[PDB]
RNA sequence: UAAUCUUAU
RNA sequence: AUCAGGAAAAUUAAUGUAUACCGUAAUGUAGACCGACUCAGGUAUGUAAGUAGAGAAUAUGAAGGUGAAUUAGAUAAU
RNA sequence: AAUUUAAUAUAACUAUUAAUAGAAGGUUACUAAUAAAUUAAUAAUUAAUUUUAAAACCUAAAGGUAAACCUUUAUAUUAAUAAUGUUAUGAAUAAUUAUUAAUAAUAAUAAACUAAGUGAACUGAAACAUCU
């Protein structure tokens, strides 16, 4: 849950 | 010392974590002796000499037939904005193997000839006959 | 004629020539191969002319 | 494995770096490892000693 | 007298095989030539499965002394090598008899005689070897009372004719499946 | 590889919403030779984030396993298309069966000729197509070619 | 790793056994996975099987993208849009109006814009503590109709509000997958039919491919009898 | 000695 | 010399031959095998530098390998 | 609205009673997938009934073997055609590919209960031998 919550949270940074 | 950090007589061992173990497992290529041969399914392909030799037999060796003319528009998956397609075979017991509905398909064939089906032609379709 | 590497060696010049196979193709079709391969790495043991 | 010799050379592209890729970082996982092997085989008095 | 050894022992029911069922995994390679005998074969006294024993097994019991001490023994039957005649085969058939068999073979007047009864005593204390006899014999009897007429060369006849046609429209035919083809018909 | 890079990055990859793996019924209709391509381009694919997948899993220890769950979409598509290709050849074998029932064919030829041939209010060119269809007769010679000549002499002298 | 095990299925019985643990000693299982994950990493939820799974979404009472209230937990009565589920746990993932903990991370996990490894990030929370809202909260939704939906490309259930069944609680429109992939398929291309069943004499895929097809030598496909076999087996 | 039995071809 | 010494599986000519599978590390008079132990035990074969010699005895040791899960001191009685 | 108590789970065994019926393991990988129909009640559905796909290798009994391997050659003949190239004189002889017809094959099978065959001894008799 944590990791798929950094990703997204990465994913937004990006865009 | 056998390992520099261990400078006392710990219970480990000289290599590995356990001596003893299930000595009841199938054997593979490795052990046995010399003349222990298991083989890996890979060489039913010619046959052997009466001197030990081998002749090999080309009507029974694998080749791995590539199409001529590689459509590479074909991906491997698909895009996801395209539903997928569900096919309905009412009135027909059989389904997809009904006798019935291949004869009912090669008659609408000879009728039409090659005409696209609703999925085929509306991408927005879901559900389809053939 | 000749011996039989020697044969061997003309055969796969050919086949190089040819933009065929250089080498005898089997009669056993598989059209549907489920098998995949894992192109590894080079070790210092191998050239650039090598991929195992 | 099969190595084999080819006619013409290849050499692979060069592995990421830490920061550019994000799978090939190999710190994470292996630090992950490291907790689990600490946590597990932390017997007494080690609980209190700071982790690594 | 009973017949307990022979008429306890139970053989597996076969399935009646319809024309249009599944196989079996196990069919075997050559056909049934003998009728199923309806008491199997011995599972004790093997021995006697190779003769005509007359549903005589070897007892067990128990020797007794004057001091009573009880030793166990075994009783077994009177057997005997003979080679006697058949009138329906023609021929002289030898096997492994009891004496008490031989009694009766000569009682009834032959050998034939003896596996034809038509009994249930009788057809118990044939063996699966006495069966098969008594088989042979019957079927014989009836081949001498009933000759086939009282069609192959028909076959025969028609049977270029057919190939002939079959090549006509492109396929190759063979005697034995011509045969096989037109069996029932 | 892939657009020669060593290894790609969770944004190099394709991502889950937006792919999807085939549907049954949108490989069974594509032709036999597409069907060979996309399983040799799926193949392919394989080998590819296999090569992939055991760099990730043999060196660095990863359990990210995006490759992995790509790579069994690409099996699932796969034996679907095989499927679809066992499925189409049953079809195939039980409609000549059926037409080899010999009363079944003669009805099913009696209703061709009822609704669409000897009629008015395109012939020629649906003879064209029934001729590769029911017989072996293309623009070599067998018992069933014959058997479709006879037919098609039998339809003009009606017409 | 340098492990290889990836490329096989080895010790086969082993790995069921591991694998299929008896659910009586799932505590003596979970125990030491919990001390062995680290404080960000570990969530305080149960992490179902994949048999008591939420696979329908008419399974989940809700979707990513909805907006629900939250209750039965320290932010109660708080509104929040649910981002993601997690499909192990049976759960949602909320935005930062949803439940939360702090908790220290590393360098490695670091968003652009932190000072400290100090981090809040969001827990996971079951369907059962949240409450759906429309402003009016919902207490129970049912489903009763089914319809094709244009933009998920599903037949999806009505969402209707429990008692009154006209009340409907429409499904969030989820956002536009832009794809852009050279392994997808356009749409066109995808399902243009290439083949049709014409001939009855010529079949379809050639004799040579069927081997790879179908198993010409399956134990399992068992012969019919015959007259003769019959006979054969008949005494 | 076409009771039985042993051997060889 | 008496002790009297295995078994079993053709040749010319023409036409072929694209050469399959498995073993290959290291250890093996041993810490890597059999002895409950990194056990002075047990464990098959071939080379086994020269100088010396009857020699594979014995001395030395070119090369190679090794100097060790105990050390440092002290060295009473025993 | 929450808490407690008692009962119920796909998720215990044991004994009894009642009712009903007579049933795959392992090995490791080129992983061993499924598709449908009709009926029920108000398009998706759950339920019932029926059809249908794939399914490696080993588990005595195709033939071997040192279980998960090897060898047999059903991606075979044999024939009939069609297309190709060579030999010798339009017809003949061999090889390769592609259709059509013909030819055989896959034992992993319970355990308890029943019936039959053979049939102990310790032990008891305060010994022991009939007897048990
Ligand atoms: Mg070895
Ligand atoms: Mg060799
Ligand atoms: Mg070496
Ligand atoms: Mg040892
Ligand atoms: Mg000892
Ligand atoms: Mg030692
Ligand atoms: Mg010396
Ligand atoms: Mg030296
Ligand atoms: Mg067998
Ligand atoms: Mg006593
Ligand atoms: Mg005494």
């Amino acid at each position: 849950d944590f990791m798929s919550w950094f990703k997204r949270k990465k994913q937004e940074e990006h865009q | 010392l056998t390992r520099p950090w261990k400078k006392y007589r710990d219970g480990e061992l000289f290599y590995g974590l356990s001596k003893v173990g299930n000595k009841r497992v199938p054997l593979t290529t490795k052990q046995g002796n010399k003349t222990m041969y298991k083989g890996t399914r890979a060489s039913g392909i010619g046959r052997h000499t009466k001197f030990g030799g081998y002749v090999i037999n080309w009507k029974k060796v694998r080749t791995y037939v590539t199409p001529d003319m590689v459509n590479f528009e074909l991906k491997p998956y698909v895009n996801a904005n395209v539903p997928p397609l569900k096919h309905e075979f009412k009135g027909f017991s059989g389904g997809p193997l009904d006798p019935r509905l291949q004869l009912l398909k090669i008659k609408e064939y000879i009728v039409n000839g090659r005409v696209q089906s609703e999925g085929a032609t509306d991408t927005s379709c879901y559900k389809e006959r053939g | 004629d000749i011996n039989v590497s020697e044969k061997i060696y003309k055969w796969t010049k050919a086949g190089i020539e040819q933009g065929k196979e250089h080498f005898k193709v089997g009669g056993n079709k598989v059209y549907f191969p489920k098998a995949r391969i894992i192109l590894l790495r080079p070790n210092a043991k191998h050239t650039p002319y090598q991929a195992k | 494995k099969m190595t084999i010799e080819m006619e013409e050379p290849f050499i692979w592209p060069e592995e990421p770096r830490p920061d550019e890729n994000s799978f090939w970082d190999s710190t994470t996982p292996d630090n992950m490892e490291k907790y689990r092997e600490e946590r597990l085989n932390c017997l007494g008095s080690d609980a209190n000693k700071p982790g690594t | 007298r009973q017949w307990r050894l022979i008429e306890t022992r139970k053989i597996a029911k076969q399935p009646n095989y319809q024309v249009g069922d599944a196989k079996p995994l196990h069919m075997p390679k050559e056909r049934k030539k003998f009728p199923d005998y309806k008491y199997g074969e011995s599972n004790i006294f093997k021995q006697s499965n190779k003769g005509l024993y007359g549903g005589s097994f070897v007892q067990f019991g128990n020797n007794i002394s004057e001091s009573k001490a009880k030793t166990r023994k075994k009783w077994l039957p009177n057997v005997v090598k003979k080679g006697l005649w058949s009138e329906t085969l023609n021929r002289k058939i030898s096997i492994k008899m009891t004496a008490k068999v031989l009694k009766t073979i000569s009682k009834e007047g032959g050998i034939d005689n003896y596996l034809t009864k038509e009994k249930s005593a009788r057809i118990k204390e044939l063996g699966p070897t006495g069966w098969k006899l008594r088989y042979r014999v019957l079927k014989r009897k009836d081949e001498i009372e009933n000759p086939p007429h009282k069609r192959r060369r028909l076959m025969s006849f028609l049977y270029p004719l057919e190939k002939l046609e079959y090549r006509s429209v492109g396929k190759d035919l063979n005697y034995k499946k011509f045969v096989e083809l037109f069996a029932d018909v | 590889f892939s657009n020669k890079k060593f290894i790609r990055s969770a944004d190099d990859l394709p991502p889950s919403s937006h792919i999807r793996p085939w549907s049954i019924p949108e490989l069974r209709h594509k032709s036999f030779n597409d069907l060979h391509s996309l399983w040799y381009n799926c193949l392919r694919e394989q080998n590819v984030l296999a090569r992939e997948n055991h760099l990730l899993k043999n060196i660095v220890g990863s359990t990210h396993d995006e490759f992995s769950e790509l790579s069994n979409s690409i099996r699932t598509t796969m034996w679907q298309i095989r499927h679809v290709l066992n499925e189409r050849e049953l079809a195939y074998s039980a409609s000549r069966e059926f037409l080899q029932d010999e009363s079944e064919r003669k009805k099913f030829l009696d209703t061709l000729a009822n609704d669409y041939f000897l009629n008015k209010d395109e012939v020629a060119s649906m003879l064209t197509r029934f001729q590769l269809a029911i017989f072996g007769i293309s623009e070599t010679v067998d018992i069933n070619f014959i058997d479709g000549i006879k037919f098609l002499a039998n339809l003009k002298l009606q017409r | 790793s340098g492990s290889y095990q990836h490329l096989s299925n080895v010790g086969s019985r082993v790995m069921k056994r591991l694998g299929n643990r008896p659910k009586n000693f799932l505590p003596h299982s979970e125990k030491f996975i919990k001390k062995s994950t680290p404080e960000f990493m570990k969530s305080d939820l149960k992490e179902v099987d994949e048999k008591t799974s939420f696979k329908s979404e008419k399974e989940w009472k809700f979707i990513p993208g909805d907006r629900v209230v939250v209750m039965s937990g320290a932010s109660k009565g708080n509104i929040a849009v649910i981002k993601s589920f997690d499909k192990r746990t049976n759960s949602f993932i909320l935005d930062e109006n949803g439940p939360t903990k702090t908790v220290p991370v590393p360098k490695q996990f670091w968003l652009e814009g932190q000072t400290s490894h100090m981090i809040t990030i969001p827990v996971s929370i079951l369907g059962k503590d949240l409450r759906l809202v429309a402003t009016v909260a919902v207490r129970d939704v049912s489903f009763n109709g089914s319809y094709y939906d244009a933009d998920y490309k599903k037949v999806m259930p009505y969402r209707c509000v429990k008692g009154q069944p006209d009340l409907i609680i429409p499904w969030p429109k989820p956002d536009p997958i832009d794809v852009q992939t050279n392994l997808a398929t356009d749409p066109v291309i995808a399902r243009e039919q290439t083949f049709w069943v014409d001939s009855v004499v010529r079949n379809p895929i050639p004799k040579k491919a069927i081997p790879s097809i179908r198993n010409p030598h399956s134990k399992y496909k068992r012969g019919t009898l015959t007259a003769k076999d019959i006979a054969k087996l008949v005494a």
